[PDB]
RNA sequence: UGGCCCUCGAGUGCAAAGGCAGAAGGGAGCUUGACUGCAAGACCCACCCGUCGAGCAGGGACGAAAGUCGGCCUUAGUGA
RNA sequence: UUCUGGUGUCCUAGGCGUAGAGGAACCACACCAAUCCAUCCCGAACUUGGUGGUUAAACUCUACUGCGGUGACGAUACUGUAGGGGAGGUCCUGCGGAAAAAUAGCUCGACGCCAGG
């Protein structure tokens, strides 16, 4: 008689945050839709999920 | 007194907080009913502070109500207590922080709208005063 | 309707290096039959996968 | 395109009623034509109709 | 709306997919109504290695009565954009069509420059 | 042939009547657009192979079945449905069918009214729209017993308060 | 159907959110990668699970090429 | 060695509008025809081959803060700690951080490569 309690527990958000050293393949953004969008060095995802193709940091512009 | 179309049925509650520095000002009117109390306000206060003041100018002069309460509260029944199943067509509130202007009015003399404004501030659970146009 | 049925080659049974039947999952069909080019077969060109 | 289009025809005689032939371009060879706007009573026809057949008196003096 | 906002915007489309690397330059090209032009450019050091116009063959071979792009103008500053970087250390390159469509002068313009040899 | 006629005497005077001073500023015709409004031609087979060996006899070329825009209920409108058959000739037949519109239209029209100073007015591009002679006369007439419809509008490149009428007033559009 | 104005308010098989304007929205051509054998490294992390993935070989699809394609704009559509 | 014009990259994102200028060269429209090509119709778009005149449209340069974008300082709300008042709603202090909106302003972009004359 109440209609509700249908909770999710989904999980999301910034993994690496900027001026951190990342790796091959490590996933920078897990995102939904695109927040940010792939720079150079990067690459997208299936689900548009942001991965670093080398070594170094990340940066935002 | 109620809105007409609701983008939300059932609305939760919300906390006072400082002086409202936005709805302080009066824009139309001589005379204003300014609150120094933070709490809610009933449309049915609104109704008897309304027939109140115009009853008590009678004659000429208009007031202006400036408050809209646009949320509800929910009562619960008597039915022993777990749900919030259905309280909404109960009845609604706004909400009022200090500085906030709450009734105005013009047309009116010196102690005609201090009799108006300060005879109609005696249905409202919340201490007020009434304000020139400065 | 939804119906799942299998993608087949031309069957072959031989002495190859592995030479065997290939049936591959597939869906939708509830039209005309549609032999679709699924490839990498045994042998390892293929077209036409039939059913 | 080729295969769709119909037969645009330049050599398309426009012949009059009135003894006159002028040239223009379309589907057909030959065009039969009536009051084509050229010599049409656009400035006689509104002053035949509309403008003089009014009349209720100088009607009735004359069977008096 | 118009034509150059729409050459623009192809080859503002185009530019999304080929990019100039160090290892493979992007040589574009402008067929404009007098004049042909093609750059040879480096996208990750931003500046061009080997440029080539209608300006640079018409010394021997132009009409400037005639419509200035022709297809043997095509062939022939493909000629010479394809033996200008092959001695430069330029033979595998990344061409674009420069927002214009490629059944054209860019055919032979193209092909021109595959006939010295340039990985395509 | 008027397209002669519209190069060497009714272009200066426009040039010297608005005072220009450049040739090209000069306005001219773009485009002619006929439509053949149709709710029902899916249902009418006949009807819409009238308008392609029909209309495609009346106007220059072959006309286009237009595809729905959108759905509106209440109609028998799908997405992507035949309403209305329409043409957009332009060239040397843009000045043979004003053409036509002279001879065919002006001239045989049971109204008397012509262009209109009360209509077609004001536009951002200027443009004139005609409802007249479903049938030109090419076609033998007595067949199609359905008054279709059809929409002729001209196009300009004026953006003034009297080119385009002054442009239609000189070819032979009289009223 | 024609023209101007506002420029992302439309749309994305369906609920909402985050996205997406020369597009991830609409159309056309050719199509079957809605493959096989895999896989460095990451996220999530009681476990079970689940998600992304550069890169390699075979055999291909489109394109002139560059390149892209291991299903769908994504998150639901499932069961050890 | 400035302009011209293909090209980008950083960007405070530099746009609308009102004004003035450019056809030596360059860029761009316009006229003629269609062989490859093409539009669910139109050489409107795209392609080829030429007459080749104009700046009319479009680009480029220089001004304006009328819109637009950006945007202060000081203050002030808020807040982290350490506390205090009130019956409650909730408020006030010491130190630290510090807004938003509005306003004064700023902005009609800035750096490089290559081919003419």
């Amino acid at each position: 008689t109440k209609n509700g309690r249908d909770s999710k527990g989904q999980r999301l958000g910034v993994k690496i945050y900027g001026d951190q050293v990342a790796k091959p393949g490590a996933i920078i953004i897990r995102q939904r839709g695109t927040k940010f969008h792939p720079g150079k060095n990067v690459g997208i995802g299936k689900d548009h999920t942001i991965f670093a193709l080398i070594d170094g940091l990340v940066k935002f512009e | 007194l109620s809105p007409k179309r609701t983008r939300f049925r059932k609305q939760h509650r919300g906390r006072m907080k400082g002086i409202s520095y936005r709805g302080n000002r009066i824009c139309f009117g001589r005379y204003a009913l300014q609150a120094l109390e933070p709490a809610w306000i009933t449309s049915r206060q609104i109704e008897a502070g309304r027939r109140a003041m115009t009853r008590n100018a009678r004659r000429g002069g208009k007031i202006w109500v400036r408050i809209f309460p646009d949320k509800p509260v929910t009562v619960r029944p008597a039915e022993t207590r777990m749900g919030s199943g259905k309280g909404s067509p109960e009845y609604w509130v706004a909400v009022v922080k200090p500085g906030r202007i709450l009734y105005e009015i013009s047309g009116v003399a010196e102690n005609i709208a201090r009799r108006a404004v300060a005879i109609a501030a005696s249905k409202m659970p919340i201490r007020t005063q009434f304000i020139i146009s400065g | 309707v939804k119906v799942i049925l299998e993608c087949t080659g031309c069957v072959r049974k031989s002495v190859n290096k592995g030479s065997r039947g290939v049936s591959r999952y597939i869906t939708q069909k509830n039209r005309h039959n549609t032999p679709s080019r699924l490839e990498l077969r045994k042998f390892c060109p293929y077209c036409y996968k039939h059913t | 395109k080729s295969d769709i289009h119909p037969e645009f025809r330049e050599d398309a005689k426009v012949y009059c009623n009135g003894e006159l032939v002028m040239t223009t371009g379309g589907t057909q060879k030959d065009y039969t034509v009536e009051v084509w706007s050229g010599n049409h009573p656009f400035y006689l026809g509104n002053r035949s109709a509309l403008l003089l057949d009014a009349d209720q008196v100088e009607k009735f003096r004359k069977k008096y | 709306h118009t034509r150059r906002e729409d050459r623009t915007a192809r080859h503002v489309r185009i530019r999304k997919k080929v990019e100039g690397t160090p290892e493979r330059p992007r040589l574009c090209v402008f067929r404009s109504n007098k004049h042909l032009y093609v750059q040879v450019i480096d996208d990750t050091k931003m500046h061009t290695l080997a440029a080539a116009s209608t300006m640079q063959k018409a010394i021997s071979e132009n009409i400037d009565y005639s419509a200035g792009p022709t297809v043997e103008v095509a062939q022939k500053i493909g000629e010479m954009i394809a033996k200008s970087c092959l001695e430069k250390g330029i033979t595998k390159v990344a061409f674009d069509r420069g927002g214009y469509p490629y059944h054209g002068r860019v055919k032979a313009l193209a092909d021109a420059a595959r006939e010295h040899g340039l990985v395509f | 042939r008027l397209k002669t006629n519209y190069i060497e005497k009714m272009v200066p005077l426009l040039k010297e009547e608005f005072s220009y001073s450049n040739i090209l500023e000069v306005p001219k015709v773009v485009k002619i657009v006929v439509n053949c409004g149709i709710g029902d031609a899916s249902q009418n087979a006949k009807g819409l192979d009238a308008a392609i060996n029909e209309l495609a006899l009346i106007t220059g070329q072959r006309p286009v079945k237009t595809k729905a825009k959108t759905s509106i209920a209440g109609f028998k409108v799908r997405e992507g449905m035949t309403l209305g058959i329409a043409v957009t000739l332009r060239g040397n037949l843009m000045y043979s069918f004003l053409d036509r519109l002279i001879n065919l239209a002006l001239p045989r029209t049971r109204d008397f009214q012509g262009v209109n100073p009360n209509s077609f007015d004001g536009h951002g591009n200027y443009s004139v729209g005609f409802r007249e002679q479903s049938v030109f006369p090419e076609i033998k007439p007595e067949i199609v017993g359905k008054a279709r419809g059809m929409d002729v509008c001209i196009t300009t490149t004026a953006k003034t308060d009297k080119e385009a009428y002054k442009l239609l007033s000189l070819m032979g559009m009289p009223f």
